C-alpha cells in the first residue's frame, strides 16, 4: 500500500544521480533543485518527469508544480497510494 | 479418420518387396517443401507491401460536420443554445456573410463530400522508413503529419545524417526500400552535399547537416502550423502595396522582412486574424 | 609461385631480387586460383609429362588437427613419407639416371601444407626434413634445400 | 562405395586419344547426331482367379464372400453406387458411375503400355512385388479430358475401379488412367461415400481449374485460329491444338500461374548438355496435357541464352497436370557455371576451331511441383511413404499421386532416374564430391590457365556447382552448409558459395563471402554477379577512407 | 510539462530525445530573443499543440 521512505528515497536518489545536469557528489538527502543543486525550472521539471517515469503514478499539474526539492518528490509517493 | 484403408495393411503387403525399414523419413521428406500462410481478403497491402491494421478518417479532423458529431441531442441544451442565439452577434472574421455562410457549409458537412480522398498515405510505410533510417544510424527523425494542413505531402520525415557519403547512403537504402512501387532512382550526382529529397508516394524525406537543419527549421514549422480552416478564407486579402497611409481599404498590408522565421510561423495566421 | 605469394613486382621483391624479374633464363610463373588457373593440375600435367618426383619442404611440420571437411561430410551423410635432405640426396643422386625433382618449398603458417599437398598430389610427395637443423629460419632452410 | 563417387573418381573411358606422352581416353564427349531411322520401330497365360471368373467362381475366389454369392460389404457397396443411397447437373462435379455385369467384368492383371519403358524391378515395384496378380475392373467412375484436348474440357476416358478378389479387408483401388500402375491405385475403403468423396475432390478441382482458366485457353484458342488465318495455314481442330500448343511458348512470364497453388516442393532432374531432350520428354508425358501455360525453348547458341558465370538466367515452362491439376515447373538454369572466361579469345579459338571432339556441358534443370493442400486426392500420406521406401525419392505427404508418377515417368523415360533426387540425395552428392575433391584427381586434356581455360569441368567446379544446386532445393541448414565449406573451398568453390547464398536469400553471408575473397577476376564476377549500388560497398570489408569519411554498407547488405 | 508529457504519451515514431532538445531549446532561446507579445503568442500556440496533439506529430 504505502512504500516506505527509505526505498522511495534510493530510487529518487539513484535518478538524479544519474541525471545529465545533477552532479553525483553534490546531491544530498536535503537539498533544493533550484538553489542547492543550481537547477533551472525547466529542469526541475525534467527531474519531476523522471520521476514520474519509474514510478507509474500520474502526478496532476497543480500536485507537479510544489516539488521543488527533494524532500517534497519523497513526501508525495509516501502519501501517494499509487506508488509501485 | 481416414477414407483410405489402412496404411500398415498396405505395408503389410509392401515389405515383401521392400525388405527394407523406413523410420523418421517424412521430417527428411518435408524438410524441403515450402508451405505458404494464407493472406485475408479485408487486409490491404500499402506503398512498401506491409500489412495494415489502422484504419483512418477520410474527412479532416478540424471539420465540424453533424454526421461527424456522434453525441446525442438533447431538448434542454437546443432550447439554451437557442436562448444564447437570441442575441445576434457578428463572428470575428472580416466578412460577416461569407463567415456565416461557410459555417453553415461545414455543419452541413457537403465540404467533407466534396473534399473526400481516399489517397492518403499510411503511417506503416512512415515506420519502415524510420525503421531503415535507424539502421542506417541517422539521428533525430522526426515525422509530421501534414495531411489536414495546407501542403502536397501527407508526411514529413525529417534525418540529420553527418556527410554527404552517409546523406547519398540514406537516400539510396530509402530507395531501394521504395524499390517495389518507385518508377525513379535519385539523382546519381550530389548538386547539393547537405540536403536531400527523396519521394515515397505522399511522403517526403528530408536528410540534412546539423547545421542546415537547424537553418530551415521545417520540423518547427510544419509543427506550428495550424491545421486547414475553411473559416480561414473568410478574412480580409493581403497584398504587398505602399498607400498614401499604408493603409487599404479592402487588403491589408504585411511586411515580413522585418520579421524572423520563427516568429514569421508562429504570427502568419495570428496577424492575419486580428488585422 | 602458388597460394597468394607476394607480388613477384612488389618494391620489397624487386629490391631482394635485384634483376631476377628481367632475366630471360628462368621463367617464372604465378598461377592464381582466382584468376583461373588450376594450379595442381598444371603440376600433375608437369609431374606426368616430365616424369618426376615430388619432394616438399615445409618451414614448419604440420600439426596434429583434423579436418573440418571430415564433419562436414558426417554432417551431410547424418602417410607421408618423411625423409631426411642428405639421406634423401644419398639414396636418390648415386644412382646413373636419377628422375627430375619437382620441389614444393613452403613456411607452414596453418601447418596443413604439407598434408594438402600430398592430398592433391599424385605420386606421393616424399618430405625432406634436416635432423639437426629441424627448427631453423625459412631463408636459411629454403638457401639449403 | 558409391556409384556417385565412382564415377568421379573413375571415369567411363570413352574415347581414346593417343599423343607423345600419353593416351588421354577419358573424356566426356559429345554424343554423336541423332539420325531417324525408319526400320527401327517406335513400340520396342490365363490364371487361376481369371479361369474361376470365367467358370463362374469368382464369388468363390472372394474371401469375404459366400461360395455361391457376392460378398455383403461387395453388394452393397455396389447398390450404393448404384442407387446413389447413402453420401441438368454440372458433368464436372457430377460423379457418374457404371456398374458392369460379371460377364463385362474385366479380371486380369495389370499391363504396362506398349511404350512404357521400365526394368524388370521397376515394374515388379509397381506392381507391388506381384505382377501376375490380377484384379477385377467392375466400375468406371469418372472421366479426365483427353491429353491433347484443352485442359479446360469434359472428361472422355474414365478412372477405373478395380477389387483385389483375395484380401482380408475390403478395399477399392481407383486407378485415374491406364498409365498409373497398381502401386499408385488410390486404395479406399469400401465405402460408397469414401468413394464419392475421394472421387468429388478430383471433381471439385476440375471444375475450379475450368472456372480459372477456360477464358484464357479460349481467348488464346480465338489468337490461335486467327494466327492460323494470318499465316494461311489449314485451319482444322487439330490445327487448332497444335498451334495452342504451339502459341504455349509466345506466352508471356508476367501472366503465368506459377503461385496458384499453396504448397511447393523442388526436385533436381539432373545436368543435361542438351536439355532440349528432356524438355520432350515431359511435352510428350501422357499424364500432362499438350498445351503447357508456359514453354521456353532453350536454345543454348542464341545470343540471350548463351551460358555465362553471370548468365542469363532461367529458361521456365510450366506444365498442367491432367487429373490432379497441379503445376509443374520446369527451370532451366544457366547461370550454374563456375568457370572464368579465357582472357584472349582469339588463342581460345584458335585451339578449338579445327577440333573434332567438344566436351560434355553440366546444365542443371529443376522442376517445382505445386499442388493445393489436399487430404484425399494424394492417397494419404501412407501411399507416398510407400512410394519413396519403394524407389529411394522424397516427395511431400501430400503431393499428388498425378504429378508423382508423372515426375517418374519421365524421368525413367529419360534415362536419368539416378540423376533425380532431392535434399537428401544432394547432400550425398555434396558429401561424395568433397571426398573427390579430398582425393587425388586426374589428369585432364590439358591444364587449365587464365589465359586459355579448359572446357572440361573439374571437382571443384563440380562441388560449386553442386552447392548452387543445394542452394536452389531449398534446403534448411545451406547457410550453415555454406559457412562450413568455405573456410576449406578453393576460388570455383567460393564463386558457387557466394551463388548459392545469393539464390538462398543471404545478402549478408553474400557481402562476407565477396569481401573475404581476395581480390581477382572471381572477385570482379561475383560483384557483378548482383545489383548493387557501389562495388566498394561489396568488396571493401572496413571503410575505405574517401575524402576524410566513411562509408557503411552493412545496412544495405544485411537480410 | 503539459507539452513533454503529452509527446511522450504520444510520440511512436519521432525521437522522445529530439522531442524534449526541441521543446527546450524554444522555450529557452526563442522567447528570450523574440518580444513579449510573439512570447505570448508562443505560449498560445504551445496551447493550441497540447489541445490538437503537437499539431500532427506523429
Ligand atoms: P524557470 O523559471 O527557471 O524558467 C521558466 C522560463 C519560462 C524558461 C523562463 O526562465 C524563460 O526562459 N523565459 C523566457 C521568456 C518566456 O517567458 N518564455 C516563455 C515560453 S513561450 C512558450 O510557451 C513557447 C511554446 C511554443 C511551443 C513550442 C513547440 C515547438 C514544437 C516544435
Amino acid at each position: 500500500y504505502l512504500l516506505n521512505k527509505d526505498d522511495v528515497l534510493t530510487r529518487v536518489l539513484e535518478v538524479v544521480k544519474n541525471f545529465e545536469k545533477v552532479d553525483a557528489s553534490k546531491v544530498t538527502p536535503q537539498s533544493h533543485f533550484v538553489n542547492d543543486l543550481g537547477l533551472n525550472s525547466l529542469d526541475v521539471v525534467e527531474v519531476v518527469f523522471a520521476i514520474e517515469q519509474e514510478f507509474i503514478l500520474d502526478i496532476p499539474d497543480h500536485d507537479a508544480e510544489k516539488i521543488q526539492s527533494i524532500t517534497d518528490a519523497v513526501e508525495y509517493i509516501s502519501q501517494n497510494p499509487m506508488a509501485k | 479418420e481416414s477414407d483410405f484403408v489402412d496404411l500398415q495393411l498396405d505395408d503389410l503387403t509392401n515389405a515383401l518387396g521392400s525388405a527394407s525399414a523406413r523410420r523418421e523419413v517424412g521430417d527428411s521428406s518435408e524438410l524441403g517443401v515450402v508451405r505458404e500462410n494464407d493472406i485475408p481478403e479485408g487486409q490491404v497491402f500499402s506503398r512498401l507491401n506491409i500489412p495494415i491494421s489502422s484504419h483512418q478518417e477520410e474527412q479532416r479532423t478540424n471539420s465540424r460536420s453533424a454526421l461527424r458529431v456522434s453525441a446525442s441531442d438533447t431538448l434542454e441544451e437546443t432550447i439554451q443554445q437557442p436562448t444564447s442565439t437570441g442575441s445576434k452577434q457578428p463572428l470575428p472574421y472580416d466578412d460577416e456573410r461569407f463567415a456565416d455562410m461557410l459555417l453553415e457549409m461545414e455543419v452541413e458537412g457537403s465540404l467533407d463530400e466534396t473534399w473526400q480522398d481516399g489517397r492518403k498515405a499510411y503511417i506503416e510505410d512512415v515506420k519502415e522508413i524510420l525503421e531503415v533510417l535507424r539502421s542506417l544510424k541517422v539521428r533525430d527523425i522526426c515525422a509530421i503529419d501534414v495531411s489536414n494542413k495546407t501542403s502536397n505531402f501527407d508526411y514529413m520525415l525529417f534525418g540529420t545524417c553527418e556527410g554527404p557519403r552517409h546523406i547519398h547512403l540514406a537516400a539510396w537504402a530509402v530507395q531501394e526500400a521504395d524499390a517495389l512501387k518507385r518508377v525513379c532512382k535519385i539523382r546519381r550526382k550530389q548538386v547539393d552535399h547537405t540536403w536531400e529529397v527523396v519521394p515515397v508516394g505522399r511522403i517526403i524525406v528530408n536528410l540534412m547537416q546539423e547545421s542546415l537543419r537547424e537553418e530551415l527549421s521545417l520540423e518547427r514549422k510544419w509543427a506550428v502550423t495550424k491545421c486547414m480552416d475553411p473559416l480561414s478564407v473568410a478574412n480580409a486579402p493581403v497584398s504587398e502595396g505602399r498607400s498614401v497611409k499604408a493603409h487599404g481599404l479592402w487588403t491589408l498590408t504585411l511586411n515580413l522582412q522585418d520579421l524572423e522565421d520563427f516568429e514569421v510561423d508562429y504570427c502568419k495566421d495570428v496577424l492575419l486574424t486580428q488585422v | 609461385a602458388t597460394n597468394h605469394c607476394a607480388d613477384l613486382y612488389d618494391h620489397r621483391v624487386i629490391r631482394a631480387a635485384r634483376g631476377a624479374h628481367f632475366q630471360k633464363a628462368v621463367p617464372i610463373y604465378t598461377l592464381k586460383e582466382e584468376d583461373g588457373d588450376n594450379v595442381y593440375g598444371m603440376l600433375n600435367h608437369i609431374l606426368q609429362r616430365n616424369d618426376l618426383s615430388p619432394v616438399c619442404f615445409a618451414a614448419r611440420d604440420d600439426n596434429d588437427a583434423t579436418d573440418e571437411l571430415d564433419d562436414l561430410v558426417r554432417q551431410l551423410r547424418s602417410a607421408v613419407k618423411r625423409e631426411t635432405l642428405s639421406d634423401y640426396c644419398r639414396n636418390n643422386f648415386t644412382k646413373s639416371d636419377a628422375k627430375g625433382q619437382l620441389l614444393m618449398v613452403g613456411p607452414n603458417h596453418k601447418r596443413n601444407s604439407v598434408r594438402r599437398w600430398s592430398k592433391q598430389l599424385s605420386i606421393p610427395v616424399t618430405q625432406l626434413l634436416l635432423d639437426e637443423v629441424s627448427q631453423t629460419d625459412a631463408l636459411i632452410a629454403f638457401s639449403v634445400v | 562405395c558409391s556409384p556417385f563417387l565412382s564415377s568421379l573418381l573413375s571415369p567411363v573411358e570413352t574415347v581414346p586419344l593417343h599423343d607423345v606422352t600419353r593416351t588421354y581416353s577419358t573424356m566426356d564427349v559429345v554424343d554423336p547426331p541423332a539420325r531417324y531411322n525408319p526400320m527401327v520401330p517406335n513400340v520396342e497365360e490365363e490364371g487361376p482367379v481369371a479361369c474361376a471368373h470365367k467358370n463362374g467362381k469368382l464369388w468363390g475366389v472372394f474371401e469375404g464372400s459366400e461360395d455361391n454369392k457376392p460378398p455383403a460389404w461387395f453388394y452393397r457397396l455396389c447398390k450404393d453406387l448404384f442407387y446413389r443411397t447413402n453420401s441438368g447437373v454440372d458433368p464436372y462435379v457430377w460423379i457418374p458411375f457404371n456398374l458392369l455385369d460379371e460377364a463385362d467384368y474385366h479380371v486380369g492383371p495389370y499391363r504396362f503400355p506398349s511404350t512404357a519403358t521400365y526394368t524388370h524391378e521397376q515394374r515388379t515395384l509397381l506392381c507391388l512385388g506381384d505382377t501376375r496378380r490380377e484384379y477385377v475392373h467392375f466400375c468406371d467412375s469418372y472421366a479426365f479430358p483427353g491429353r491433347a484436348q484443352i485442359p479446360t474440357s469434359v472428361g472422355t476416358c474414365p478412372s477405373k475401379l478395380y477389387v483385389n478378389p483375395k484380401q482380408q479387408q475390403p478395399v477399392v483401388y481407383i486407378q485415374l488412367s491406364n498409365d498409373i500402375p497398381p502401386a499408385m491405385w488410390l486404395p479406399v475403403k469400401g465405402t460408397a461415400a469414401s468413394v464419392r468423396r475421394v472421387l468429388a475432390e478430383f471433381a471439385s478441382m476440375a471444375a475450379l481449374h475450368r472456372d480459372w482458366h477456360h477464358d484464357e485457353f479460349m481467348e488464346r484458342h480465338a489468337t490461335a485460329v486467327r494466327m492460323l488465318e494470318l499465316q494461311r495455314l489449314p485451319a482444322g481442330e487439330g490445327d487448332i491444338l497444335r498451334y495452342m500448343a504451339y502459341d504455349a511458348r509466345n506466352a508471356q512470364f508476367a501472366f503465368a500461374p506459377i503461385r496458384e497453388f499453396p504448397n511447393q516442393q523442388e526436385f533436381f532432374l539432373g545436368e543435361h548438355d542438351d536439355p532440349e531432350k528432356l524438355m520432350e520428354h515431359v511435352d510428350l508425358c501422357p499424364l500432362l496435357f499438350a498445351i503447357p501455360h508456359m514453354r521456353t525453348v532453350v536454345d543454348l547458341h542464341a545470343e540471350h541464352m548463351i551460358p555465362t558465370i553471370a548468365g542469363p538466367g532461367v529458361a521456365t515452362s510450366l506444365y498442367r497436370c491432367i487429373y490432379s491439376k497441379a503445376l509443374l515447373f520446369v527451370q532451366v538454369h544457366l547461370s550454374s557455371e563456375v568457370k572464368l572466361p579465357p582472357q584472349d579469345p582469339e588463342a581460345f579459338k584458335f585451339m578449338w576451331k579445327d577440333s573434332q571432339v567438344l566436351p560434355k556441358m553440366r546444365i542443371p534443370v529443376f522442376v517445382r511441383v505445386v499442388w493445393p493442400t489436399n487430404e484425399r486426392m494424394s492417397g494419404g500420406g501412407g501411399l507416398l511413404r510407400r512410394f519413396n521406401r519403394l524407389f529411394g525419392t522424397e516427395f511431400a505427404s501430400d503431393i499428388p499421386v498425378d504429378a508423382a508418377m508423372a515426375l517418374l515417368y519421365v524421368m525413367q523415360w529419360s534415362g536419368h532416374i539416378k540423376d533425380f533426387l532431392g535434399v537428401r540425395g544432394m547432400r550425398q552428392r555434396l558429401a561424395d564430391l568433397l571426398l573427390a575433391s579430398q582425393q587425388p584427381e586426374p589428369t585432364k586434356l590439358y591444364p587449365g590457365t587464365r589465359e586459355i581455360p579448359n572446357p572440361e569441368y573439374t571437382v571443384a567446379e563440380r562441388l560449386g556447382m553442386h552447392v548452387q544446386y543445394l542452394a536452389q532445393l531449398h534446403d534448411p541448414d545451406i547457410s550453415l552448409t555454406i559457412q562450413r565449406l568455405l573456410p576449406v573451398a578453393s576460388a570455383p568453390v567460393r564463386m558457387g558459395c557466394a551463388k548459392a547464398a545469393l539464390i538462398a536469400g543471404d545478402r549478408e553471408l553474400f557481402r562476407h563471402i565477396v569481401s573475404s575473397e581476395p581480390p581477382g577476376r572471381m572477385q570482379t564476377y561475383m560483384t557483378k554477379l548482383v545489383r548493387k549500388r557501389k562495388t566498394r560497398d561489396l568488396v571493401d570489408a572496413e571503410p575505405r577512407l574517401l575524402e576524410d569519411q566513411y562509408e557503411f554498407a552493412a545496412p544495405l547488405w544485411t537480410k | 510539462r503539459r507539452l513533454l508529457k503529452a509527446g511522450h504519451q504520444q510520440l511512436l515514431v519521432t525521437d522522445k530525445s529530439y522531442y524534449a532538445r526541441k521543446v527546450r531549446h524554444e522555450f529557452e532561446v526563442t522567447a528570450r530573443q523574440t518580444s513579449a507579445r510573439v512570447r505570448g503568442i508562443m505560449y498560445e500556440r504551445g496551447q493550441w499543440l497540447v489541445e490538437n496533439k503537437l499539431g500532427g506529430i506523429v
